[PDB]
């Protein structure tokens, strides 16, 4: 339960900020893209008989 | 040493408060702790950001 | 003991001490630990 | 029609992640955070923090006395002191607070028995330490040259250190809030 941190509330301002300065270094490391591996995978054999 | 110092101050502050008293051992912990248990605590959080 | 166990933290109220001779005079003393810092 | 590129050690040289000093400044914003989340203020982080050279000076030194170079291993070492020192500073600034915050002191009643409380401790610490650290300090000979490169920077960026935050700590402490509570 909270009501600690209205006693306290630089230590609840000090959660608030590293939770928001972890990500955001993360936004500049994490993969950017469209879509995520969505499509199941393929293998295929080729071969070949000329002629 | 991080981990050595971490006994020693659960230990000095333990025994200068045999000079708040004359002979107890129980409380004399006891009464370090929770005044300073939460301090002990705070440093972990410091020392992994370092 | 009365000059080997006492003997050790007989050190201890003239260093309490050296705390009664800490910015008292005037206002400077911030000024050696700031040639620590350009010291590394 | 010549050209060029670079292989094996010239092509790790152009790639490692993200550096070091902004890796530190990450470091120093959350140190801070943390103080000032503990002590309840953004003042009194200023007191701890300040500690930090006490332990590089002796340090970069000795590791300029002795051969030794700014290896991974002199940094593990620095910063295991860089951290013991701030932790036991954590400790003045904790007493002085509370013996005066939860006592009834302050100007100098407060980093008064803090600072003396906070003595036969670290001592002890110290000294567990260094003599201890010792025999890596000057290594017999077999896979020495490491020992004695954790070693020579640890004890000299610890007896550095050591009577370095007992006398230096206590004034940061006091004209830190005495400075920062609005002058």
């Amino acid at each position: 339960m909270p009501n600690f941190f209205i006693d306290r509330p630089i230590f609840a301002w000090v959660i608030a900020i590293i939770i928001m300065l972890a990500g955001g270094l993360a936004i500049l490391k994490l993969p950017v893209a469209q879509y995520p591996t969505i499509a199941p995978p393929a293998v295929t054999i080729s071969a070949s008989y000329p002629g | 040493g991080l981990l050595v110092d971490d006994a020693i101050v659960v230990v000095e502050n333990v025994e200068r408060v045999m000079a708040e008293e004359g002979l107890p051992p129980k409380e004399a912990t006891r009464k370090s702790m929770g005044q300073i248990q939460g301090a002990l605590v705070g440093i972990a959080m410091v020392l992994s950001a370092v | 003991f009365g000059w080997f166990n006492r003997m050790f933290e007989k050190s201890t109220h003239h260093y309490t001490d050296s705390v009664g001779g800490i910015l008292r005079s005037t206002g400077r003393y911030l000024v050696l630990y700031l040639i620590i810092v350009v010291g590394m | 029609g010549v050209g060029y590129d670079w292989t094996g050690m010239s092509y790790q040289e152009r790639l490692s992640g993200n550096q070091a000093p902004s890796l530190y400044a990450i470091s120093l914003i959350v140190v801070f955070l943390c103080l000032a989340a503990l002590y309840e203020s953004w003042s009194i982080p200023f007191s701890v923090m300040l500690v930090v050279p006490l332990g590089v000076i002796g340090a970069l030194l000795a590791a300029t006395f002795r051969g030794l170079t700014n290896d991974v291993y002199f940094q593990v070492g620095l910063l295991t002191t860089i951290g013991l020192s701030a932790k036991n500073a954590i400790l003045i600034v904790e007493f002085a607070k509370d013996l005066m915050d939860k006592e009834g002191k302050g100007l100098i009643e407060a980093t008064l028995d803090a600072v003396r409380m906070r003595l036969r401790p670290i001592l002890m610490t110290s000294l567990a330490f260094i003599l201890g650290v010792m025999p890596l300090v000057i290594s017999t000979g077999a896979g020495s040259g490491a020992q004695n490169a954790v070693g020579t920077g640890v004890m000299g960026g610890m007896v550095t250190a050591t009577v370095l935050a007992i006398f230096f700590v206590p004034v940061f402490f006091v004209v830190v809030r005495r400075r920062f509570s609005r002058k």
